[PDB]
């Protein structure tokens, strides 16, 4: 199994995922949950580094996880 | 068999045991004469102890490696293997009686606890109506149940004393 | 015969009584029924 | 290294069981009847 | 007059009597009590406590591995550690004769040695040290990090170096870096050492800070984790036939999850304790981004509390207002952690003993009786001290008005139920248990033992069953061959685990019966019961109908006085006082199943066990009398030998538990009366009355009385069982 | 010193300071009760904390509360 | 006139009581202004020994 | 107890015995002079030797004693 392929389209789907399907979901329940900084950005949707980086770690994690099942040849 | 136990009829430990019970009261039993009452005692201890093992291997226990028996509390073991008898059937007996004496006891107290002096009832016990509730409390479940479904059984949450929090 | 028979009613002499006859139900049935372990 | 010597537990042993607990009882009975000003 | 301690306390000072010193004594570390003390304040004074203390247990850690190279055997133990006895520390003792000197003159030294029983041999040898430079640069490593926490907790009181009080309340921010940091980091890096050090130490091959920068742990180079090919690092791992701390027979594998045990070491193997390792840390680091802190993204644990209550009004208002009341009461975080920590304690405790992590263990029978012991008592104590601290919240950091209709306060609504409850519980646990041991007893005293009631516990030897033991019969789940939870598991970990639980020779899920049904009942009668104390002290601390305003006299004083009947222990840490002894009773019975149980494993006759633990007269005799031959014996006039200081040790305990039954039973007036006989004594005495005392001689307090008594009476009760266990194991093996 | 109180639920019945054995208890007038007398607690400096008072209080609750304070040689009760 | 009528049976609501929750029987009830005019006696007696005791108009329900 | 304990160990130990060819034999042989001066002699040849026949009395007739033995220290 290519490395390379497998870790790319998880980490891009699951930023897909997080940018056009559980943006408004995320932002709605961050909302209600209530120094700091504040971390403005030119996206429309404020899709932030933060989100960026929350998504791709669970993207690069799921992405290794099949490496390594499919690794395991079982 | 259950939890690698072996019958008390086919135990060699068992038979090793009752064969060592019946060698040391056969050998007290040799220093006294025949027709003496000592000895007369023994052999019904030594009867005893037979009919004991007899009636231990006939009832289809489950004995150890120690040749002891073992009791199953497992209802579904119990009533799937034949043993029933050691530890389901008394369990219910139990029930039966207990519930018996708590009910009685429960009558008796309200009952009593209408009169004038209570107090004198409870040091003083009434025999009539103790005798009378204890014949009566044979149909202690169906009372029981019959109580809890009108709900008088229990007590409001109001009329009970409770700390201050 | 009222004063005997009441403090025959009291609680030590009802609780020998009782005591007693439960204690001998239970010899008896243990000596006609010898060594019952199971059902 | 860090080898201690071979009189080492002669000298630390009555040290620590001797000296060293009446210099701390002393200390300690005389800070605690110290009167306030 | 005033005097200068304590300096916490004006009205201590002001005591003129003996009171002061020990009051002052018992309440310096009360810091809620002193005078002038404030939120952020105590908290400070906390955070210096908290480094103090862990410059103590780094010294102490630096002490051992100090006094085992020096005065250890360490480099000898290594190379046979089967039968060569590990060594504490020399012995230097002037009242030692020339009897003494060559009884304890054992070992391979050559003076008078204390034989270790606190297994540090197998635990330093299992993770990497082989020669006492090791344990020498260890010990001064952790004797400068712990002058570095000294140094450390005095900087943090200082000013311009003291945290704020919201620095403290930061929930989120320091459970993300304790379980991210603390917990994960600390994991991985140990998952570091076992790759880098560990394993290669094991397999013969010396990695050290001066060549593990050039040695690679693996042949592959780091490669195989990049790629994603993971599955390449369990190739090749330790054979059957391997030899610890030598290159015979040993793999080249790291990260594994063969499972069982080792067959030489009897020990977990260090490539699954590396693979756990590894896996936890990523875990506990995935978990460490759960709380929102400083980058918008993340969770609030007010939120979750707030949000967690049923529409059905069966909680009342659920956990509403939950987060308020715990991160503004120290007292009930401190006892949810201590809740947690004495739980996990004996988790540690039952795990260590079956599944020996550390190579050459399992046949140090001394060793695991004394860790067992040791673990099960600091665990029942610490469990007793978080019901406590409960207690403690209860009366001085409770709101009802801020806690109105939530669980919290529901508890207090039907605290009743739930004493009554466990009074039930007790209750028929206690008659059964005695009466099926008093019933056993008889039959085994009218030479009838085949009358006795002997349950089978078919419900633990099922679950026994359930994990792979085919003892039993039942053959299902990991016991049968043709079911899906064995076949999926016969590739990756089943193999070695059915293999080690299937053997008799282990503590490894050991055979039960009868004997084991009756003590497991009385364990639970003993954690019941203690429970029952516990918490009816907790709920009961705030008032109760003999005391409606408990709560205005705080959580220990000595009563309310002889009226309404008496009120004789009435505080709640009068329950907790009463509670202790129900702790040190069942860990009592816990340690005694052990211990014989063991005993009785290691001698090879379980029968003996199985037969005479159905019985107290078996228990008494069998193994308390049976296996204190050999300790009352260490000195005699014949002579003496090495055992004669568990001896004196066994006496030792017994004169300091009978010291604490006076305290205990014999109370304060008589005590008032006679030393008022003794001050008139001395001050009508001539050449003595110009010695006149600075503090005027009083009794001690109730509340001290019953500390005293209890502390005398704990004290005694484990150096009594820590001198027989030592003892008994030690000369039978 | 122990700190000893008293509560508006007082009948004035006089039994607790005549059980006082320090004299620290004492009679007031009052308005609160039919006896038009409350118990009073001016010497609270003499007292012991024997809680005699609270054992001859009749009210339910108690009206006269002890509550255990600083020990110095009177609170003590030491002849010495 | 005011209060409960002399000789019927009232709820005690006072938390702190050792009669909370519980019937005892009126005795007298104060005509003056004090705080406590409602006199209860219980048949149960407390820790102490006492059976009667002071209570005031909204302490005590009529059950 | 006190009191009693020396009374049977020293009756036990220096009077009491059989009688055989040409001395004189004790129950326990004569260690009350050398095994009493110490609380580990009086634990281990008083109150542990001595135990022995109150705790194998069961299954004989004196079994009775042992339960008796067992029941006094509950
Ligand atoms: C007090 C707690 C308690 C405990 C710890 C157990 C424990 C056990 N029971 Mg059980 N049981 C109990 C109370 C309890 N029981 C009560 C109060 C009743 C009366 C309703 C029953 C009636 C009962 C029956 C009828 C059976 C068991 C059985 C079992 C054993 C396996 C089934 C199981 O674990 O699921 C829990 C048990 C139940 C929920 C009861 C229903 C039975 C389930 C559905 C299992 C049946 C499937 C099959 C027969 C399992 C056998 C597989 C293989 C060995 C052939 C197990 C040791 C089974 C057994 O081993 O047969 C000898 C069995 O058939 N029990
Ligand atoms: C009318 C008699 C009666 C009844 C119905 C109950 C019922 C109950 N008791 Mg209780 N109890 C009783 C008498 C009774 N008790 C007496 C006399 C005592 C003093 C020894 C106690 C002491 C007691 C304690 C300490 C506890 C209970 C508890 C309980 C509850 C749990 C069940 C249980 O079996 O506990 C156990 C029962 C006993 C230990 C005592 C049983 C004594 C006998 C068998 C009862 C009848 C005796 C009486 C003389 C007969 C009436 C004579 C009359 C016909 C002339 C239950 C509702 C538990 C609880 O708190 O509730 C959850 C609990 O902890 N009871
Ligand atoms: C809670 C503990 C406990 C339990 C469960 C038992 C249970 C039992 N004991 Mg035991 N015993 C105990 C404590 C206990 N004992 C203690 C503490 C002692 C010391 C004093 C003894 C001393 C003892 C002796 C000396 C003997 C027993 C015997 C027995 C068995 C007799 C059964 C019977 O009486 O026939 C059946 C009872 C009835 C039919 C009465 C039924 C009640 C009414 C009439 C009917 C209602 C039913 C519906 C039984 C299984 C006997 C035995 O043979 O052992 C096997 C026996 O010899 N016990
Ligand atoms: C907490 C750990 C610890 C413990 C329990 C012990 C225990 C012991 N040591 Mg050891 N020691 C330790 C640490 C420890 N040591 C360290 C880290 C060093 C390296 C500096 C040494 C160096 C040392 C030597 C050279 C010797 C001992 C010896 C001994 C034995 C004689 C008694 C004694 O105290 O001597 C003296 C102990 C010391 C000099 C160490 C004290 C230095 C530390 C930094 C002070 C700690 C302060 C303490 C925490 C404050 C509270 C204590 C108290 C005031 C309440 C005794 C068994 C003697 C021996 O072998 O007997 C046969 C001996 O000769 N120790
Ligand atoms: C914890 C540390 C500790 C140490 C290091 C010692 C050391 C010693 N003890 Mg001691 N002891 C201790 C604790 C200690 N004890 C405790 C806690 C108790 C109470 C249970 C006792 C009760 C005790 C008794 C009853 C006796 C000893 C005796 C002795 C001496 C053994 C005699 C011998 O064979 O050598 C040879 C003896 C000598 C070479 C003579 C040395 C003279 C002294 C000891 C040294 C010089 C005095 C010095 C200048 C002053 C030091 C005080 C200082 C704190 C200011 C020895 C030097 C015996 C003794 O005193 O000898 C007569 C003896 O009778 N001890
Ligand atoms: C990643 C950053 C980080 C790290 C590493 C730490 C680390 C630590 N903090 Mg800290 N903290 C942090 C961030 C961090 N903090 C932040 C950001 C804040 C502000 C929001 C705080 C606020 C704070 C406070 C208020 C306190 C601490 C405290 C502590 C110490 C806890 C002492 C202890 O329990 O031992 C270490 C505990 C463990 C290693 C976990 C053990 C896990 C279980 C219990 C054991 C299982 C392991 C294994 C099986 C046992 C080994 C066996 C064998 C080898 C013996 C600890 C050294 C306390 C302190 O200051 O002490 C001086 C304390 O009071 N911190
Ligand atoms: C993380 C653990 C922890 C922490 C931080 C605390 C902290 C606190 N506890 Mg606590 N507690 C704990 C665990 C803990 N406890 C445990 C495990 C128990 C069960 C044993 C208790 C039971 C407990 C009670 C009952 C009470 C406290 C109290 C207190 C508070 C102040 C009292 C104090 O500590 O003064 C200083 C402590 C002492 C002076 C200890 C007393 C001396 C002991 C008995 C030493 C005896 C050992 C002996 C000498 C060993 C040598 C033998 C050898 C020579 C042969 C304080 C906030 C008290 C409180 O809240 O005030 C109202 C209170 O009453 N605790
Ligand atoms: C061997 C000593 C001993 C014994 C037997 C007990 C027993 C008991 N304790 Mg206790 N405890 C002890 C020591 C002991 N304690 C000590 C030293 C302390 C520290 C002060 C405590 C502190 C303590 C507290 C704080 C509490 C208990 C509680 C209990 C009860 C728990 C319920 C139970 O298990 O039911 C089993 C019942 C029994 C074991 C009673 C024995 C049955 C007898 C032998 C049968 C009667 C014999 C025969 C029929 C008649 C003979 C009488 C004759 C004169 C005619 C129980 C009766 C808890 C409680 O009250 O539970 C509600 C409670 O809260 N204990
Ligand atoms: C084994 C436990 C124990 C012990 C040691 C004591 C000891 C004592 N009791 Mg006591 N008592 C006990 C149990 C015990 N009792 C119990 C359970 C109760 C409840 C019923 C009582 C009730 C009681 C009463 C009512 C009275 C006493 C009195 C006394 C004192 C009598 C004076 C004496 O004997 O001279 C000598 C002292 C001893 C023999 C105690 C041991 C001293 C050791 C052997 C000396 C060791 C010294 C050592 C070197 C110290 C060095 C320390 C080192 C660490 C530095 C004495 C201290 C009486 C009293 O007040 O005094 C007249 C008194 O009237 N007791
Ligand atoms: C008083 C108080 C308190 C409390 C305390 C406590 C609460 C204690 C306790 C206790 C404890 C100490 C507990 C514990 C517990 C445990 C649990 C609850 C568990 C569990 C389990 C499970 C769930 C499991 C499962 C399983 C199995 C079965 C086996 C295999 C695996 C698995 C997972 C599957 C506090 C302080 C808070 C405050 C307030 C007051
Ligand atoms: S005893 Fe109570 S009610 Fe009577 S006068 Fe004193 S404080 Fe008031
Ligand atoms: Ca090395």
């Amino acid at each position: 199994l290519d490395p390379q392929i497998v870790i790319s389209g998880s980490t891009a789907a699951f930023l897909a995922i997080g940018r056009f399907v559980f943006l408004g979901y995320q932002r709605r329940e961050a909302n209600f949950d209530s120094n700091s900084t504040i971390f403005a950005t030119n996206d429309p949707a404020g899709f932030n580094i933060i989100d960026v980086a929350g998504w791709g770690a669970l993207g690069h994690a799921v992405g290794f996880a099949v490496l390594a099942i499919n690794s395991l040849q079982g | 068999d259950i939890a690698g136990l072996t019958p008390c009829s086919e135990s060699k430990a068992y038979a090793k045991l009752e064969k060592k019970e019946l060698k040391t009261l056969e050998k007290r039993l040799k220093q006294y004469e025949a027709d003496s009452a000592p000895a007369v005692a023994l052999k019904a201890t030594m009867e005893r102890t037979k009919a004991r093992f007899a009636n231990y291997a006939k009832a289809g226990l489950l004995c150890g490696n120690d040749g002891l028996p073992h009791l199953i509390a497992d209802p579904g073991l119990a009533l799937k293997y034949g043993h029933a008898g050691e530890v389901f059937i008394p369990t219910f007996g139990f029930l039966y009686v207990a519930g018996y004496i708590g009910y009685v006891g429960r009558q008796y107290l309200i009952a009593v606890k209408g009169e004038a002096k209570p107090t004198d009832k409870e040091i003083i016990i009434d025999v009539p109506l103790a005798t009378k509730l204890a014949w009566q409390g044979a149909g202690w479940p169906l009372a029981a149940v019959q109580e809890l479904q009108r709900g008088t059984l229990l007590e409001k949450e109001e009329n009970i004393t409770v700390s201050p929090r | 015969m009222k004063d005997f028979t009441t403090y025959l009613s009291t609680a030590p002499v009802i609780a020998t009584i009782w005591f007693t006859f439960t204690a001998g139900l239970l010899i008896e049935i243990n000596r006609y029924f010898p060594d019952p372990l199971v059902f | 290294p860090f080898v201690p010597p071979s009189w080492a537990p002669s000298v630390f042993v009555p040290l620590t069981g001797l000296v060293l607990p009446a210099i701390a009882m002393a200390t300690l009975f005389v800070y605690i009847e110290k009167e306030a000003p | 007059a005033t005097k200068l301690f304590p300096k916490f306390s004006q009205g201590l000072a002001q005591d003129p009597t003996t009171r002061r010193i020990w009051y002052g004594l018992a309440m310096a570390h009360d810091f809620e009590s002193h005078d002038g003390m404030t939120e952020e304040n105590l908290y400070q004074k906390i955070f210096a406590s908290h480094f103090g203390q862990l410059s103590i247990i780094f010294l102490w850690t630096s002490g051992n591995l100090f006094h085992v190279a020096w005065q250890g055997n360490f480099e000898q133990w290594v190379t046979d550690p089967v039968h060569i006895r590990p060594i504490a520390h020399a012995i230097w003792d002037p009242h030692f004769g020339q009897p003494a000197v060559e009884a304890f003159t054992r070992g391979g030294a050559s003076g008078p040695v204390n034989i270790s029983t606190s297994g540090v041999y197998q635990w330093w040898y299992t993770i990497g040290m082989r020669t006492n430079q090791d344990l020498y640069v260890g010990s001064v490593f952790l004797a400068l990090v712990s002058a570095i926490f000294l140094f450390a907790g005095w900087l943090h009181l200082q000013p311009n170096f003291q945290p704020s009080l919201s620095w403290f309340k930061d929930a989120e921010s320091r459970l993300n870096h304790h379980l991210s940091g603390l917990f994960g980091v600390s994991s991985l890096a140990w998952t570091g050492h076992l790759v880098h050090v560990a394993i290669p130490e094991s397999r013969g091959q010396h990695v050290g800070w001066d060549n593990f920068l050039s040695v690679l742990p693996h042949p592959q180079g780091l490669t195989p984790f990049f790629t994603g090919n993971w599955a390449a690092y369990a190739q090749s791992p330790d054979t059957a036939s391997h030899v610890f701390g030598t290159a015979q027979g040993s793999g080249q594998a790291i990260l594994t999850f063969l499972g069982g045990f080792h067959p030489q070491t009897q020990s977990l193997w260090l490539t699954d304790m590396a693979h756990h390792h590894l896996a936890i840390a990523v875990i506990f680091i995935v978990a460490g981004h759960m709380y929102r802190t400083n980058f918008g993204i993340g969770h609030r644990m007010q939120a979750i509390l707030e949000a967690h209550t049923p529409p059905s009004g069966s909680l009342g208002a659920g956990h509403k207002g939950l987060f308020d009341t715990v991160n503004n009461s120290l007292h009930f975080q401190l006892g949810l952690a201590l809740a947690s920590v004495g739980t996990i304690t004996s988790l540690v405790a039952q795990h260590m003993y079956s599944l020996p992590p550390y190579a050459f263990q399992a046949i140090d029978f001394t060793t695991q009786a004394a860790l067992y012991t040791h673990h099960q008592y600091i665990a029942g104590f610490i469990m007793c001290g978080a019901f406590a601290h409960g207690a403690i919240f209860f009366i001085r950091d409770y709101d009802p008005e801020q806690n109105k209709g939530n669980v919290l306060a529901r508890m207090l609504d039907h605290k009743e139920a739930l004493i009554s409850h466990l009074s039930w519980v007790s209750l028929f646990l206690g008659f059964h248990t005695l009466g099926l041991y008093v019933h056993n007893d008889v039959m085994q005293a009218f030479g009838t033992p085949e009358k006795q009631i002997l349950i089978e516990p078919v419900f633990a030897q099922w679950i026994q069953a359930a994990h792979g033991k085919a003892l039993y019969g039942f053959d299902f789940l990991l016991s049968s061959k043709t079911s899906a939870a064995f076949a999926n598991g016969q590739s990756l970990w089943l193999p070695g685990w059915l293999d080690a639980i299937n053997n008799n020779q282990n503590s490894l899920f050991l055979t039960i019966g009868p004997g084991d049904f009756l003590v497991h009942h009385a364990i639970a009668l003993g954690l019941h019961t203690t429970t029952l104390i516990l918490v009816k002290g907790a709920l009961d601390a705030r008032g109760s109908k003999l005391m409606p305003d408990k709560k205005d006299f705080g959580y220990s004083f000595p009563c309310d006085g002889p009226g309404r009947g008496g009120t004789c222990d009435i505080s709640a840490y009068d329950a907790f006082y009463l509670a202790v002894f129900w702790m040190l009773n069942t860990i009592g019975w816990v340690t005694f199943y052990w211990h014989w149980k063991h005993l009785t494993l290691w001698q090879g006759n379980v029968a003996q066990f199985d037969e005479s633990s159905t019985y107290l007269m078996g228990w008494l005799r069998d193994y308390l009398w049976l296996n204190s031959s050999q300790l009352i014996n260490g000195y005699n006039p014949f002579g003496m030998n090495s055992l004669s200081v568990w001896a004196w040790t066994f006496l030792f305990g017994h004169l300091i538990y009978a010291t604490g039954f006076m305290f205990l039973i014999s109370w304060r007036g008589y005590w008032q009366e006679l030393i008022e006989t003794l001050v008139w004594a001395h001050e009508k005495t001539p050449l003595a009355n110009l010695v006149y005392w600075k503090d005027k001689p009083v009794a001690l307090s109730i509340v001290q009385a019953r500390l005293v008594g209890l502390a005398h009476f704990s004290v005694g009760y484990i150096f009594t069982y820590a001198a027989f266990l030592i003892a008994s194991t030690s000369g039978r093996f | 010193a122990h700190i000893v109180k008293i509560y508006d639920t007082c009948i004035g019945c006089t039994q607790c300071v005549r059980a006082c054995p320090l004299d620290v208890l004492e009679m007031v007038p009052w308005d609160g009760c039919k006896a038009s007398q409350m118990a009073s607690a001016p010497r609270t400096e003499d007292c012991v904390g024997c809680k005699r008072c609270e054992t001859a209080c009749p009210t339910d609750f108690l009206s006269v509360r002890v509550y255990l304070g600083s020990e110095s040689t009177r609170s003590m009760g030491l002849s010495y | 006139e005011v209060g409960p009528k002399r000789g019927s049976l009232v709820k005690i609501l006072r938390p702190e009581s050792y009669w909370f929750n519980q019937v005892g029987k009126v005795v007298s009830v104060d005509q003056s202004g004090v705080r406590y005019p409602v006199v209860v006696r219980f048949e149960n007696q407390n820790y102490a020994g006492v059976t009667t005791n002071n209570y005031a108009l909204d302490e005590v329900v009529a059950a | 107890s006190i009191v009693i304990f020396h009374f049977s160990w020293k009756m036990q130990s220096d009077v009491w015995g059989t009688v055989t060819a040409s001395g004189v034999s004790h129950i326990t042989g004569g260690n009350f002079a050398q095994s009493a001066n110490t609380i580990n002699g009086w634990l281990r040849d008083f109150l542990w030797a001595q135990s022995s026949q109150v705790i194998q009395s069961y299954g004989s007739a004196l079994s009775a004693y042992g339960l008796i033995f067992l029941g006094a220290h509950f």
